[PDB]
């Protein structure tokens, strides 16, 4: 207990805004601090609240010491903001909070979900299956053991083209499967490519 | 009816032989309602007053905590100050403070207080707007920059405008029997003459609660002062006070006057009269 | 900076003739807090000389009450002997029944 | 400038001895040594409010610490052993228990026996002919596997230079055989650039995996080549065909 | 209730 923070992964859209909630059992606490820890590195001080409310600049911090509420506000979200957002309460001797993840999803404008098969290098095709261009809406699930492996999605950002996109990997040592039966444990959209050749 | 809660912090430091002594006493209007001390004379015999026990280990445990972490923060202070003025490690120095809030009976905050004093000489103080500092010398100007950057002013105000207040009305409620109370005066005058023609007719006292017991050797209608040899109030020990003034009127115009007192709780003035009673 | 300590010798409860009382020494307004206080029955330190816990005034100066338990008489003389960093010699002051 | 915390990674055999260095520049009187486990919160081990002194938070264990000088806080593990297998953050900052500044952190893995330490096998996968002639783009996948523990850094190098434009690697590695805890790991990364930037045999794509393993003063009687800290990586050319 | 003084002079 002590410091009660938000639940789990919040998937706020890009341009949109987000608010966090933190609470403290010790009513007579003092100063509060919003740190930001990029999986997987070190907490970087983001906001600090010694009074009732603090700004500066794209991040807002509302503190009602009466209701015991300390909140973080992140307007105009960037795909970068994605990280675990620790909440720290001082009063007495500085107690850390478990934290609150946060994944800003991009706006796949021209989605065309597909699953290609990059050849490989070199001998013995490990059958790498690239699921990509699937809108941030569509989510992908896990696979099995044996000799196959999957990896949760991941965003790109070809900044030299102002284009973002998704992706997922799926390899194995010749079971042997292909592209149409690799991601057979998820919810595929209604236009996913499976070019046989 | 006009209330004020303030703490008297003290970080007197002993050099080498031992460690720095840290004292932090609390008052409400004038009621010492708690005393912390790094030298715990016997296991937590740190006076706590009556109306603070009902606050379970919860309150006191959290409170006793804050103390330690502060005493560590004024360990830094003592050695920064020593550095500002560049003083040997051999010497022993003192860091004192008074922070607390006054409010109107209606419950609103009137003013905030927070001053520091190094070796007895005012060093830095939180201004009446609770957002600026007033440096004594050039050293405190270093401290000022430090706190201006650190937003320390903001922090102190956050307290004075909240916890300080939100616990003053509360301390007044729980402990109303002693805070918003008075006390019986009792002031048995005395004669006691001396040499030749110049004698003495000192009053006296058994105490009260504050000490603003104004003992004036009047003179017809004009408040006499010169013909007075009064001494400072020297408490007593039984949790009461005293004081006495020594008028030196002749043995002819002796009782041409009677000493007064005036107090708190008592309704109308108790204009006293020097006369064997 | 350094302020000399105010010494005052006196007794509490109805200070009268030889019977029973306490007698204490109230040393106030001084700096720093390092002060030495002894109650002398005929010029020699008395045991169990308890004293109040140390607090300071609105001018930062300290004040302490060094009390004891005694029994006045008619020739049993007492005094208060105080020492402080600001005094070349320790200033001692006598006791007076009514004063 | 900043709060430096060395070393980044380090492998220990139970009962061995190592000491983490946390040094700072800001002249902060206050420093801290924290322990953070996967998904678990920040845990306070010791702290020092000055050039001497030290304190609690969570000490009853193989943690002792020294603030000899002010610039640096040293964390020493006398006789190592699980736990103590985690990620450590040292932190400093003026003000007592207020704002603080963490270092990069130290990823520690102390093993009962160094027989299961293994270097990573890296591989690169040439893009899809379909993707190219469909999305007018080009993606290169990289896959490093069989490495343990998970002490690695992944990076793409085109024409010798580092690149983040169109890169993406798994937040965490993937536990190959989740059947046992002490299982090897695996990682993947993506690098997508235009199609017209791909099929030109004058560009050198290089996925590279830095591995932090064993040093020198470790007795290794296994027939293997000893899992030393090294670099494993794979390259790929612009297959115009 | 005491104040949490985090910064020294």
């Amino acid at each position: 207990k002590e410091v009660e923070q938000d639940p789990g992964p919040f998937n706020v859209p890009e341009g949109a805004t987000v608010a966090f909630n933190c609470t403290y059992s010790n009513s007579a606490s003092q100063s509060f601090f919003w740190y930001r820890q990029d999986s997987r590195k070190e907490p970087k001080l983001l906001m600090s609240v010694y009074s009732s409310g603090n700004e500066d600049g794209r991040f807002t911090a509302q503190l009602n010491r009466a209701s015991q509420y300390i909140s973080l506000l992140i307007r105009d979200s960037k795909l970068s903001d994605s990280a675990t957002y620790l909440c720290v309460v001082r009063a007495g001797k500085l107690i850390f909070g478990q934290g609150t993840e946060l994944s800003v999803k991009p706006n796949i404008q021209n989605p065309d979900p597909a699953v290609y098969q990059l050849r490989d290098s070199k001998s013995s095709d490990k059958s790498v299956c690239l699921f990509t261009d699937f809108d941030s809406q569509t989510n992908v699930s896990q696979s099995k053991d044996s000799d196959v492996y999957i990896t949760d999605k991941c965003v790109l950002d070809m900044r030299s083209m102002d284009f973002k996109s998704n992706s997922a990997v799926a390899w194995s040592n010749k079971s042997d499967f292909a592209c149409a039966n690799a991601f057979n444990n998820s919810i595929i959209p209604e236009d996913t490519f499976f070019p046989s050749p | 009816g006009s209330h004020s809660m303030r703490y008297f912090d003290t970080a007197m430091s002993r050099p080498g032989r031992g460690e720095p002594r840290f004292i932090s006493v609390g008052y409400v209007d004038d009621t010492q309602f708690v005393r912390f001390d790094s030298d715990a004379a016997s296991p937590r015999e740190e006076p706590r007053a009556p109306w603070i026990e009902q606050e379970g280990p919860e309150y006191w445990d959290r409170n006793t905590q804050i103390f330690k972490t502060n005493t560590q923060t004024d360990r830094e202070s003592l050695r920064n100050l020593r550095g500002y003025y560049n003083q040997s490690e051999a010497g022993s120095h003192t860091l004192q403070s008074m922070y607390g809030c006054d409010v109107g009976p209606d419950g609103r905050l009137l003013r905030g207080h927070n001053q520091y004093a190094y070796d007895g000489k005012d060093y830095i103080a939180l201004n009446e707007d609770l957002r600026s500092w007033t440096a004594a010398d050039t050293a405190a100007q270093i401290t000022q920059r430090k706190w201006e950057a650190a937003r320390v002013a903001e922090q102190d105000r956050a307290y004075l405008e909240g916890t300080c207040v939100e616990w003053l009305r509360r301390y007044l409620e729980n402990g109303k029997d002693t805070l918003e109370r008075a006390d019986p005066p009792k002031t048995h005058v005395t004669h006691h003459p001396i040499s030749d023609h110049e004698a003495t007719l000192r009053c006296w006292a058994l105490g009260f609660y504050p000490a603003e017991i104004t003992l004036t050797w009047q003179r017809d209608g004009e408040d006499q002062t010169q013909d007075t040899e009064l001494v400072e109030t020297r408490p007593a020990g039984d949790r009461t006070f005293q004081k006495w003034a020594a008028v030196v009127v002749p043995s002819g115009e002796e009782q041409r006057y009677t000493c007064h007192v005036q107090h708190e709780g008592l309704p109308k003035p108790l204009t006293l009269r020097w006369e064997p009673s | 900076i350094q302020r000399t300590p105010k010494i005052q010798v006196y007794s509490r409860h109805p200070a009268e003739n030889g019977k029973s009382n306490f007698l204490n020494c109230y040393v106030s307004g001084f700096h720093p807090s390092d002060i030495e206080v002894d109650l002398l029955k005929n010029g020699e330190r008395i045991e169990k000389v308890e004293h109040s816990d140390l607090s300071f005034s609105k001018d930062w100066s300290f004040y302490l009450l060094y009390y004891t338990e005694f029994t006045p008489t008619e020739k049993d003389e007492y005094a208060c002997r105080v020492n402080h960093v600001t005094l070349s010699q320790p200033k001692i002051v006598k006791w007076d029944r009514d004063m | 400038a900043g709060v430096t915390q060395t070393p980044k990674f380090r492998v220990l055999k139970t009962g061995q001895s190592m000491t983490l260095l946390c040094a700072q520049d800001m002249n902060h009187e206050y420093m801290y040594w924290y322990r953070q486990d996967p998904g678990m919160g920040l845990r306070l081990i010791h702290y020092s409010v000055g050039e001497g002194t030290t304190a609690k938070g969570e000490v009853p264990d193989g943690y002792n610490v020294s603030r000899l000088k002010k610039q640096n806080f040293l964390l020493g593990l006398e006789s190592a052993a699980p736990s103590q297998t985690s990620v450590y953050f040292c932190a400093s900052g003026q003000g007592n228990f207020d704002i603080q500044y963490f270092g990069a952190g130290t990823r520690l893995s102390v093993l009962e026996d160094l027989k299961n330490v293994f270097p990573p096998e890296v591989a690169v996968f040439e893009p899809s002919e379909a993707e190219i002639s469909h999305t007018q783009k080009a993606t290169l996948v990289c896959l490093a596997t069989g490495f343990y523990p998970d002490h690695v850094e992944l990076s793409w190098w085109v024409n010798g230079k580092e690149v983040h434009s169109g890169v993406c690697t798994d937040p965490q590695p993937l536990k190959e055989q989740p059947a046992l805890n002490d299982s090897r790991y695996a990682l993947s990364s993506r690098l997508r650039v235009s199609a017209t930037f791909w099929q030109n045999p004058r560009n050198h794509f290089r996925c590279q995996v830095q591995f932090y393993g064993l040093s020198e003063n470790d007795e290794w009687t296994q027939d293997r080549a000893k899992p030393v800290t090294q670099i494993v990586s794979a390259e790929a050319w612009g297959r115009a065909d | 209730f005491l104040r949490g003084r985090a910064y020294g002079l």
